[PDB]
């Protein structure tokens, strides 16, 4: 059980102590899925605004 | 967040006005729209249903719509009937004579722009609009056959916004013509497919309430309507007073629809009153999901509850409701579909309704809820296949194809009840 | 010194963040006008609370905060509140409809609309920042703005700051406290499209707050008050190391580091003693050895679950106040006979320790007491993989029937999102099980 | 009233605790997967152990331990044996044993095995196995290799354990046997001892030089009822029960079954089940757990208890479940959901 790598200060004090060792997307496809969502939404509000029509 | 309310025909006008009459008293506003009240938490959300005019005055955000002026009249007369800007008083004159292709049709369509016009004038004048509620019946024909054009007018300008009904179901118990089946089948399958939530007030129900229970050897639709004004404005408790919810209406519709066409809920209230005795926190809740409390004249133990929520108004022990809550629904854990997780939700509020110091309103999405529907469409067909009183419709313009399409879409309906209802995980 | 930046989302997060910046004031003497007597170099300075203030030069001392909610009454609460001198408005945004506890609301529809503006007003505060570290993002995972915004938020921050470390507090569902049943919907499509973009994530269910709150606060119904003003003081704890003068975990990359061995299990175990009520007039003031083998009893975790069926891969122990090194060894060694602590083979049984000594502030009037000395545990154990296997379970239930689906997909989201992110935590329901069973 | 499911049809015990408890008009049974159940019956192998205790307002119990298939699994028996310091390598009621792979003991086996060799010892040996059912692949050898090619003969890990030349023999028969001991352990790690336990009978004479036979050395309920001619000669279903075994030590041997047998017993099953505590209670914990264990003994001819295993999901005696069953009702169960002498042994630590 060893302690290693005591640092201290005035406002307080840190150290290890062991007891064994061992044995991204683009911003234009981001912004492209968001824009592939509304035009999805789009859709289905026409398909409404459509049947409405009827 | 403000909510426009609409009320159509004689007993969507006059279940409105009871409305307006008891909210406005527990807002704390007086007839003529001048606040005179206790608290301050009357007024934080008293934006959702009045708008503030000039001179401290609180005028509802309401449109008052019928096909004839008889009733309308009548509520302009009423205790709180100066209360409404004369403005949004809307009407024809020939009435629609229980006809609901004279109110979508014919006689209504001549009108329906009108009304829309001060629908558009209260959402302009709303700093964010949150949505639109309306109370009507389903088996005359301004508030069923009108009522329903005006919600697919709505869902035309406004298709984003959230579309809720108080709609009252016919029964022969209580009756005032032979072709109500006729009127609230071809609502029903408007309301499946433009509305978000329709609270389902059988007259049947609160018939058997106020004579069994109740004891009222003969109820008027004055006496039915009190159990309506109650509910209504038990239900309306989330957005009309401060909880420490951010209570919104499609939220609110989000927790509790998991399929669009399946939003038609069970009503319930209690204590059930027309006395001074406290009521327990325990016998509040043993009411609320007991059927006798139930506005739609369904059993909940022939169906499962996809949702519910249980508004508990009063100070009590918010720790005995959480205790007695989880109690119920061990004696009924068979009627729960299992396959929404914790799909019972409970709300509190501190202001009682005034009369009683505690009360509790009881909203359930029941896969029995079809028994209602059922027995519509059951007097439905007992005269369609008949064609009995189809002359007075075919005269309006209706074909009999319409009347074939609106029976299957409804029995349709039935059976995605069922679906759910033998559905297991 | 390095600056880091808090974004506050939605309204748990919103709230949590008033709790915590509220508790920075007092542990650091700032008033509620931003007001530092203690701080001599007026206008500018680079000590380590400057991490997290920025000074003007009429003495003010600004939280590099950012709020934001996609409805105004939560965040209208913070700029009429005590602490409204404090921020200034540019860091407080607001929508005007939010996003109803969908997911997909929040993420595609309201999200986009707002997205832009939201990384001008953070990048109004980086452009003030000498070196910049990262951020600290605290939000729900039930809310439809908590955990939709946030992972659009997560997603573009990555590309806006790449090499920057983001840390997240997000607040796991639990039904005492929760009126919403779509949460795990909702957790896991933001879990899903965060993981690769969060470097560290404290989780904090409701459900183990709750309960804290009611067995050693005898609180019989907590409010979220209740409830935020002990998480801060565990955030509290778990930021200290940045804000004060010290050596272990002065920079959020330490935290990856110490913490996080496989980037992918980022969700280290929060475990905090002593947790007294103010009512108890007073109270036998707890030891080292018996405050630090609260750290053991699960009653005490910030997530339910049994540390003993896992194993561990790296452990830090940040006590507050007044603890000196050899008592903690004392500790160490005589909870290591009776515990059952089993290490990963490919990773040292250790502890890093970290000691300071001002004791744990406390709000005034708040229901927790003032103790001597106190600790919080940050473990890295397997056994935190209950709760996504709870979590991933009610999914299962909803999701074969496909209940509440089309309210997403009515918002443009597509089906495929939802066994594209359970296939995910799949992934890692199993990536759990291979580092800690046989 | 109170509520429980059931997630392990084939269970013979817990069937008819199932059935006792409804007959007590305060239970009501629900379907496998409702979670708001204050009881859960469960599985046998992946028990979801992580989704419980988390239903406000139901306090949630199981009928197993979270940790206690380390103590019912022979593999990971002997590990805990030896390396536990509370048992130790230096352990005098456990047979020498060694697990071997097809971590691993191959040569501190042999290493054992020749030195006994050397000083013609008996050199006895078996090997086993927690995954063969009805008495499937057993071995029982006096040389080395004969088993251990027939151990990698299978990809399946087994253990090699000294076999006991000399056991005890009743009379008339000259015949093995086997004692099982039913123990409870309920919520808050009481140790319960069923007063009544039961001799699993070999009904073959023993054979020394015979280890060919299949039958004339293992003692378990189904290796004698459908391999043996002998079965049910001297005592009813190869069961002999404790009021015999006394009787019979009495007279054959004048002692008691407490002083020459029990007393050992009751030391192996605390030095076990205490061992493991600290891993497996659940005392402060969002639910608990209860479960019944079935110790499996053997007794040599200087009336010495040696433990050979212990089992997780036990079977009883047919005469025996409804006194039983009625026990754990009582102790395990309405313990914690009250209602409107004792059967145990209470070990006490
Ligand atoms: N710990 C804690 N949890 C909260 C708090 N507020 C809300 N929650 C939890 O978060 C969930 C609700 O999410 P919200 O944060 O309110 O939703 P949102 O982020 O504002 O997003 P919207 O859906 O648009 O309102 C519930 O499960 C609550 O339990 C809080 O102040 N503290
Ligand atoms: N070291 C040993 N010496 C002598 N006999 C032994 C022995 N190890 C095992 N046996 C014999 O093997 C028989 C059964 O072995 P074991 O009980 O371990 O298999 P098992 O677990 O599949 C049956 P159950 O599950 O019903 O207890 C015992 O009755 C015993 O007589
Ligand atoms: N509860 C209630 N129901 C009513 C009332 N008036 C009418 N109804 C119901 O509606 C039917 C009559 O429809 P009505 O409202 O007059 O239709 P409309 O005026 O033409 O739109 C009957 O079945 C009644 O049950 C009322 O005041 N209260
Ligand atoms: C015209 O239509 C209206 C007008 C006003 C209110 C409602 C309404 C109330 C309600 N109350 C129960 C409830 C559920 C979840 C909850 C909750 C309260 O508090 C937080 O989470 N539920 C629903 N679905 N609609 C409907
Ligand atoms: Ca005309
Ligand atoms: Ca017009
Ligand atoms: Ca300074
Ligand atoms: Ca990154
Ligand atoms: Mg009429
Ligand atoms: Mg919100
Ligand atoms: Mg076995």
């Amino acid at each position: 059980m060893e302690v290693i790598e005591l640092n201290k200060c005035t406002s307080g004090q840190s150290f290890e102590v062991i007891l064994k060792p061992p044995s991204d997307p683009s911003l234009e496809e981001i912004q492209k899925k968001l824009e592939a969502a509304e035009e999805r939404r789009k859709y289905q509000e026409a398909e409404l605004l459509k049947h409405l029509a009827e | 967040r403000e909510i426009v309310h609409i009320q159509a025909g004689q007993c969507g006008n006059q279940i409105g006005a009871k409305f307006w009459e008891v909210i406005s008293d527990e807002h704390g506003i007086d007839p003529t729209g001048s606040y005179h009240g206790d608290s301050d938490l009357q007024l934080e959300r008293i934006n959702v249903y009045y708008n503030e005019a000039t001179g401290n005055k609180y005028v509802p955000r309401a449109i008052l719509v019928d096909l004839e002026p008889g009733t309308m009249d009548s509520v302009r007369s009423g205790p709180f009937g100066q209360i409404f800007r004369p403005d949004n008083f809307v009407f024809g004159q020939s009435g629609a004579g229980n006809n609901w292709a004279k109110g979508h049709y014919t006689e209504g369509a001549e009108l329906v722009d009108s009304v829309l016009d001060v629908v558009r004038k209260e959402s302009e004048s709303c700093d964010c609009l949150q949505g639109f509620q309306l109370t009507h019946s389903l088996g005359g024909g301004t508030g069923s056959g009108m009522g329903t054009l005006l919600i697919s007018k709505i869902r035309e300008e406004y298709p984003d916004r959230i579309m809720n009904t108080f709609s009252v179901m016919p029964s022969p118990k209580v009756s005032d013509t032979v072709v109500e089946p006729y009127n609230a089948t071809l609502s029903v399958h408007q309301l499946v497919e433009n509305t978000d939530e329709t609270y389902c007030i059988d007259n049947e129900a609160l018939y058997d309430i106020c004579f069994r229970t109740l004891k009222l050897t003969t109820p008027t639709y004055g006496d039915l309507n009190h159990l309506v004004s109650a509910t209504m404005s038990g239900v309306t408790t989330c957005l009309r007073f401060p909880g420490q919810l951010n209570a919104d209406l499609r939220k609110l519709a989000v927790n509790m629809v998991p399929f669009p066409r399946l939003h038609f809920f069970m009503p319930g209230f209690a204590p059930l009153t027309s006395q001074y005795r406290a009521l327990t926190v325990p016998e509040l809740t043993q009411q609320m999901f007991d059927s006798k409390n139930m506005m739609a004249a369904c059993d909940p133990r022939h169906g499962r509850y996809l949702t519910v929520a249980a508004i508990f108004r009063g100070r009590m022990s918010m720790k005995e409701v959480d205790e007695q809550m989880l109690n119920v629904q061990n004696k009924n854990s068979s009627y729960f579909v299992e396959w929404i997780p914790n799909n019972v939700k409970t709300a509190v509020c501190d202001i009682p309704p005034r009369g009683l110091k505690m009360s509790a309103t009881f909203i359930g999405n029941s896969t029995a809820i079809q028994e209602l529907f059922k027995r519509i469409s059951e007097q439905f067909t007992a005269m369609f296949r008949r064609k009995a009183f189809l002359h007075w419709y075919t005269g309006e313009g209706m074909d009999e194809m319409e009347f074939t399409e609106a029976e299957s879409n409804m029995n349709d309906l039935v059976s995605e009840y069922q679906q759910y209802q033998d559905a297991t995980a | 010194m390095r600056e880091c930046i808090s974004i506050h989302v939605g309204q748990a997060g919103v709230q949590i963040g008033n709790a915590c910046w509220e508790l920075y004031c007092l542990e650091h003497g700032i008033q509620p006008d931003g007001q530092m007597p203690s701080d001599k170099t007026i206008g500018g300075g680079d000590d380590s609370f400057n991490t997290f203030f920025s000074e003007t030069g009429a003495g003010k001392h600004v939280p590099r905060a950012v709020f934001v909610d996609l409805e105004p009454t939560v965040i209208d609460e913070v700029r009429t509140g005590t602490y409204r001198q404090l921020f200034h408005p540019e860091q407080l945004i607001t929508g005007k409809e939010d996003a109803a506890n969908n997911y997909a609301r929040g993420h595609y529809t309201i999200g986009k609309e707002i997205i832009d503006l939201v990384l001008d007003r953070i990048r109004k505060l980086a452009d003030q920042c000498t070196g910049l570290q990262g951020f600290l993002v605290f939000h729900s995972f039930g809310g439809g703005t908590g955990s939709g915004f946030t992972s659009l938020l997560m997603e573009r921050l990555s590309v806006d700051y790449g090499k920057k470390s983001k840390l997240e507090f997000s607040i796991y569902p639990a039904p005492q406290v929760s009126t919403a049943v779509v949460e795990p919907y909702n957790s896991i499509l933001t879990t899903h499209t965060t993981l690769e973009h969060s470097d560290c994530a404290f989780m904090v269910d409701n459900e183990a707050i709750y309960d804290i709150c009611r067995r050693n606060l005898d609180i019989e119904r907590p409010t979220y008050t209740n409830l935020n003003r002990l998480i801060s003081q565990i955030v509290s704890s778990i930021t200290a190391s940045l804000r004060f003068d010290g050596a272990l975990n002065v920079d959020l990359t330490e935290f990856q580091t110490n913490l996080v061995p496989y980037p992918r299990i980022h969700f280290p175990l929060a475990t905090y003693a002593p947790v007294i009520s103010a009512e108890k007039a007073y109270h036998e003031q707890l030891s080292v050895a018996e405050i630090t083998n609260a750290c053991f009893e699960p009653a005490n975790q910030m997530v339910k679950c049994d540390p003993r069926h896992g194993k561990y891969m790296a452990c830090c122990l940040l006590y507050r106040g007044d603890v000196v090194p050899k008592d903690v060894n004392a500790a160490i060694a005589t909870i290591k006979t009776k515990r059952s602590i089993q290490f990963v083979d490919w990773c040292p049984t250790g502890f890093k320790v970290g000691i300071n000594y001002q004791p744990p502030t406390v709000v005034p009037g708040g229901d927790l007491a003032k103790v001597q000395r106190a600790v919080c545990m940050l473990s890295n154990t397997t056994a935190i993989a209950e709760a996504w296997a709870r979590l991933d379970h009610k999914f299962d239930l909803m999701y074969a029937k496909r209940a509440f689906v089309h309210w997403y997909v009515g918002e443009g989201m597509e089906e495929g999102e939802f066994s594209e992110a359970r296939e995910d935590m799949a992934a890692l329901e199993k990536d759990y099980e291979e580092v800690g069973v046989d | 009233m109170y509520t429980f499911v059931v997630r392990d049809e084939n269970s013979s015990v817990y069937a008819e605790v199932s059935r006792l408890l409804l007959a007590t008009g305060q239970w009501k049974r629900l379907r496998k997967d409702n979670p708001r159940f204050n009881l859960m019956l469960g599985e046998r192998n992946r028990l979801p152990f992580g989704r419980l205790g988390h239903e406000p307002g139901l306090v949630q119990l199981v009928n197993y331990y979270r940790g206690a298939d380390k103590l019912c699994r022979k593999a990971s028996l002997v590990k805990l044996i030896k390396t536990s310091p509370e048992l130790s390598e230096s352990c005098t009621w456990f047979p020498e044993s060694y697990v071997i792979y097809p971590t691993d003991e191959r040569e501190v086996f042999l290493a054992a095995y020749n030195r006994r060799r050397e000083g013609r010892e008996g050199n006895v040996w078996i090997a086993k196995s927690s995954a063969g059912a009805k008495g499937e692949g057993i071995l029982i050898s006096s040389e080395a290799s004969e088993l251990l090619d027939f151990i990698d003969e299978q990809g399946q890990v087994h253990v090699i354990q000294k076999y006991l030349e000399k056991p005890l023999l009743l009379e008339p028969g000259h015949r093995k046997f086997d004692i099982r001991s039913w123990v409870l352990v309920d919520h808050l790690y009481n140790i319960y001892l069923y007063r009544e336990g039961v001799l699993r009978t070999s009904s073959e004479p023993y054979n020394s030089a015979n280890f060919q036979d299949k039958t004339c050395h293992l003692t378990n309920h189904c290796i004698q009822k459908e391999y043996s001619k002998n079965y049910g000669r001297y005592e009813e279903g190869n069961e002999m029960f404790f009021e015999e075994f006394n009787q019979y030590l009495m007279d054959a041997l004048n002692t008691t079954l407490e002083n020459s047998i029990l007393l050992q017993i009751k030391h192996i099953i605390r030095s076990c089940l205490m061992c493991i505590e600290p891993a497996i209670s659940t005392k402060h914990l969002h639910y608990q757990s209860f479960q019944l264990f079935g110790f499996d003994f053997m007794v040599d001819e200087e009336l010495k208890v040696w433990l050979i295993e212990v089992n997780g999901a036990p079977a009883c005696a047919q005469k025996l479940y409804a006194e039983l069953c009625q026990g754990i009702v009582d102790v395990a169960i309405s313990s914690v959901f009250p209602l409107a002498t004792s059967i145990f042994i209470k070990l006490h630590h």
